[PDB]
């Protein structure tokens, strides 16, 4: 029934540095009136996607180059059993719209996301219109026809499927580019953030009158608040016509690993290993985020965690009494604050809430 | 009666601010203590007065026990009397002997350390509930003199 | 009814150890308001006036980074001398344009005590008081070039 | 089976100052809203490797230096009865990339550590190339070819297998670098912490009427709640296929450190000897931080201690349950108060959580 | 065997104008929870070092001073006799670092402590070296080996050895520099020192937690390379100065009756506090004085208990509520200088 | 002592990807001051001349079209080959010179990127630096009679 699933995330760091700029300070953003603590939605991305649970339960991620000698040469391996090479040289060349010529660098236009399996099945339309003497913009015209037949092939990688692939050059232009079914927002912290500074020394061993390097760091620990979107229809779509229970698997999944994924820096140093405290899923017609709730920053009370969950659930009480939503909603915590609005169904543990997202809202 | 004030702090910078701070409570004699002072919303303060207090947009009073005394010669009693000794006593035994002097004559000491005065008294009932009403010492509009009792 | 700069150089080189030591020991230029012999330094240059005092206070966390880490001589910016030093990395310059508001006179103490740097003080004092809009800008601009002609 | 093994560890220190910046204050950090006193990761990283203990159980650690020149006449000597001095120079300008002339000042790119065997090793392989006179690229490549084995020398030079190698300019940047198998956290209070300032005197025998010197110091005492991650897969990658059991026995070697170092500043004078009153090591699939226990900055009620492991136990049993974790976990503390739900296996003695370890849960 | 002497003491004195900081308040210090009367390390440390004990059982108390002038003069006395003048002011000023040798004041970088020992062996040294013709470098590379003789000299002045020295601008930073070989805490009360107003009574009366550690083989070190008994003898005079001592000279609360308030050691391999014992506030139950012992004793059985201590280890208490075991503090004293 | 326009040319051509790139970004002229590359690329052509940056501002920021729209080769005027584009229509230059002055070359950025143009750069960069009412005006009569040629 209802199209929209967003996903609320509320989670709180201990002292790190998980999104750094180009002057290796942590990223700012200001709202509503507050300096915040910003990770970065592309961050999330990839943290998600290079993730071991996703390699566990959705499959390979894509392969993002802008170097099309290298991936040549990968597609020359794995679809070299598969196809002929002469075949396989073609069939990037034609989806890239970049000439493969065996030379030492050959680059396409952008960075883009590559499937191999898509690329395997263009193999196999090529093959065929190859040995049937088809003209290159004739096989176009016909594998126009069909695009879900190329959609599935996003079943095996779905990454893209949920983020999108945008092309400039080649057959790709005109059939394999795709709209993001998940749109999702850089997290920020609930409260004002003013960055700490850690002074470090690096001693060096073998001179014993001081120290090798003197420098510093910034750092904060924060609560977050990440929110995204999964748009079904969409995502039912971009796989090829796969079915609501599919696209709910994705769904939870990407639950999962909201809830659960932290990106990669610094924490070999500062190990912000730390879990979501609150979990709240709700299904809808039109998209709804939930900032709005801290544009107010939040004042720490007994730690900013708490009073932050409080926020929340407070705003969304006043947006779905206002504009009078009656989606399904279920909220997962860790801390004793309870939700206001019934309708939000609670949860004890992830996996119940996770079931839940599966069967629709039951 | 035993109030609980916070002077503002813009009205409790200097002592003389304090004295007439706590003066302005009364529109209709007292003695006070300070627990703590500089917090952000000025100075934290036990307050003990004939009349009661009216909160001033500068003094606000957080509460107020009344008292009726009941004290028995023997029974033994913690007490903070925070006072100021002089003739300035800087040595500790001085100290010590001051308090003695006028407790001596109420209520025997068993045991103290300094001023801030902390220690343990044993109890003439009368003697000693008139000198809680009087005060002790110098500067008893400074914020000295103010002796509490508290029981075991 | 500017503050005389040169004037306030002075009285802090002026100063008795335990006054210049007191205030060596601040951490964040605003603990200068618990420091009573802050009070006293600044007293004759007009903190009595609001809006003077925020520059004061700035000023003197400059000088605090001590001893006499800031050395005075068309005039001579703080840019300039950050890079005659030779000290100091472009990157770091960098931080402190790009630094939110206590922060950025942290660093910059931080900076001053890395490169006893050799300035005109004044100049460098006004540039402190107006701090910093277009300074920010103006002291990277002095620190490139006197870096790049190098 | 599983692949993280998380250690947790409550330690209360008595006064002290075991962590100053460039002003001497201790290291603030502010979480979640209020200040608490913080132990920075190098230096609990530092007192590990240059620990006693650790020289006892792990090996040699490895010598981090900036400084080439004073380094060629280190390997120089160690190295001289090995190989030819001529090899033992190539091989050095080789991985450091810049080149070992016999100046008397040679500085790299960035602070690097170094392991005594690795070089050796890779001398080894100079010496080899030099006799066939086989071309340095080419080498290179044959070097690219099998990676592993100058992993195994790092299993003399362990402190960098786990806390890992960056290089910019040299061969090795190309050849030796590791991310590092255990990640390891800045030690926070557990409590908002209001400093003591402690005021010097140096007290001048040559003059009887006033003080030489007059001075102050930061330290508060605290109680502090440290937290490390070993990736076993990682250790054992980057020992160059090292077992599991050797991974594990690294880890209780970890385990123990964690639970009994203490830097040593300003120790001589504070002597915060404190052993940990708490500690809990967990196998799991995902690495987990309790430091969320205490956001809520735990408020003294019989000390801070006693609450800060309320604190603990109390989400730990929150977290196992809502995330629905089963994996193998054992704590040993001096004072439970605080029972955990007995998913946990309880170590009278921390040799025997250590043995726990050793033999994977 | 074991190289760490870890040292506990319980004391009972007065707590109210001992050490005070600059505000005139007692020093004090919050640990756990609760603000605690404190002594400092420094104080403990100068209290011994001056004290009669130390004078009669470990020697002279090095002399620490900024004025290079005075100690010119100073020097200039006890030395004339044995050494030629400009010998001994060359000597100042290479070790010291400061040029030499005429004003009205001469200062040092910081206070610098120093024994007149260690400067007369220089100046030994660089008798010899401006007889032989030696360049000042080559001294001194001569005297980078064989620290072990500078250090027989610090076992002429022994604080040195347990306190540390550190020095910037001057020679000794290359060469004479020393890390001391016993850490001590500040000494916190067990218990709180404000009552909470609207059998358990005392005040006047603080129990003060004293703990040392000493480091055997870097006190052997830091002396000439002193056998490990020397180290002892050292170390138990500071167990009785650690039990016995308060500024002021205000004895201990029971020193008419007792030689400690209770004195516990144990040698160990790595040293090991036992301030966590006290992090609860101890709370007054007929007195202080015994629910801190009890205390003591209760967190060091879980603690040896749990870490598998096998400490060579003794204890001399007062009080019945206990679980090694001295009758006298001198026997015990005694059991240390024996190495258990 | 004027400003070597190719020179300058040569010297954007020859920068490195990342200050091509830097340049590019920049809005309005003045952000170019925010630059470390643009000091750099500028200081030898005069910068550091008070009265010369202006001028240098425009002529980097018009190159800063980028990547490669100003091509070069009695001369050929910005406004002859403006209309030699083909691309621009009348109304849009009359509009570049009826704005106000940081607009002007705000547009004049826009037209560049939009025609490609192959002019003669010292020539433009002459314009460019004494950039005024008769200048403007030169534009358009070049651009009306050339397109009108045609």
């Amino acid at each position: 029934m209802s199209n929209f699933i967003n996903i609320h995330v509320l989670i709180s760091h201990s002292p790190s540095c998980l999104n750094r700029d180009d002057m290796n300070m942590q990223k700012d953003a200001i709202f509503g009136g507050k300096r915040r603590v910003r990770i970065s939605s592309q961050s999330l991305k990839r943290a998600m996607r290079k993730s071991g649970y996703y390699a566990q339960n959705i499959g390979e991620s894509s392969l993002r180059t802008i170097h099309l000698a290298q991936l040549r040469d990968v597609l020359r391996q794995k679809l070299g059993e598969r196809f002929d090479q002469k075949i396989i040289d073609k069939t990037l060349a034609l989806l890239s719209g970049k000439s493969v010529d065996e030379a030492e660098k050959i680059s396409a236009d952008a960075v883009t996301p590559w499937v191999v399996g898509e690329i395997a099945w263009f193999c196999e339309q090529v093959a065929k219109a190859e040995a049937d003497n088809l003209d290159d913009k004739k096989l176009l015209k016909v594998l126009k026809e069909d695009i879900a037949a190329i959609r599935v092939n996003l079943q095996q990688g779905v990454d893209i499927a949920l983020s999108g692939r945008m092309a400039t050059s080649g057959m790709m232009t005109e059939l394999g580019k795709v709209d993001g079914a998940m749109s999702i927002a850089h997290a920020i912290t609930t409260h004002q953030v003013d960055s700490d500074i850690d002074w470090f020394t690096a001693v060096d061993d073998l001179q014993e009158q001081g120290s090798a390097h003197l420098g510093t760091q910034e750092f904060s620990s924060g609560v977050f608040y990440r929110y995204a979107n999964i748009n079904l229809a969409q995502l039912q779509e971009n796989l090829g016509g796969a079915s609501r229970e599919q696209a709910l698997e994705i769904a939870t999944h990407v639950v999962h690993m909201l809830a659960t994924e932290v990106p990669g820096a610094k924490q070999r140093t500062y190990a912000a290993f730390n879990p979501a405290d609150m979990v709240m899923v709700n299904f809808s017609d039109m998209p709804l985020s939930m900032a709005n709730a801290f544009e107010k920053a939040v004042k720490a009370k007994d730690g900013f965690l708490q009073p932050s969950i409080q926020a929340f659930n407070q705003y969304w009480d006043r947006v779905a009494n206002g504009y009078g939503l009656n989606g399904a909603a279920a909220q997962f915590s860790l801390s004793d604050v309870d939700p206001i609005t019934a309708q939000v169904k609670q949860m004890p543990t992830l996996e119940q809430l996770k079931s839940w997202v599966r069967n629709n809202g039951e | 009666y035993l109030s609980k004030v916070i002077i503002a702090r813009a009205w409790s910078r200097d002592l003389y601010q304090l004295h007439q701070g706590l003066w302005h409570l009364f529109p209709n004699d007292f003695l006070f203590h300070v627990e703590k002072r500089n917090t952000p919303e000025g100075c934290h303060v036990l307050l003990q007065s004939a009349q009661m207090p009216v909160s001033t947009a500068v003094a606000t009073v957080i509460k107020t026990k009344q008292v009726e005394f009941q004290l028995q010669v023997g029974v033994p009693l913690y007490f903070r009397l925070r006072a100021n000794p002089i003739k300035p006593l800087i040595k500790e035994a001085e100290q010590i002997a001051w308090l003695q002097r006028k407790l001596g004559n109420a209520a025997r000491v068993e045991d103290v350390h300094p001023v801030c005065f902390e220690g343990v008294l044993t109890i003439d009932a009368p003697a000693l509930i008139d000198l809680v009403q009087q005060g002790i010492g110098p500067a008893k509009s400074m914020g000295c003199g103010l002796l509490s009792l508290a029981p075991l | 009814d500017e503050i005389d700069a040169m004037a306030l150089y002075r009285a802090w080189q002026q100063l008795d150890n335990g006054s210049c030591a007191q205030i060596r020991r601040v951490s964040e230029p605003d603990e200068l308001r618990d420091i009573p012999a802050f009070y006293r330094l600044v007293q004759p240059f007009g903190w009595e006036n609001p809006r003077h005092q925020q520059a004061l206070l700035r000023m003197v966390f400059c000088l605090s980074a001590g001893k006499n880490v800031i050395r005075h001589q068309t005039g001579i910016s703080l840019g300039r001398a950050l890079a005659n030093s030779g000290r100091i990395n472009e990157r770091r310059i960098f931080q402190l344009i790009r630094a939110d508001r206590t922060a950025d006179m942290v660093q910059l103490r931080r900076l001053l005590t890395h490169a006893e740097p050799v300035l005109d003080w004044p100049l460098m004092a006004r540039m402190l008081t107006w701090w910093g809009k277009r300074e920010r800008q103006q002291l990277l601009e002095d620190f490139v070039l006197t870096t790049n002609k190098n």
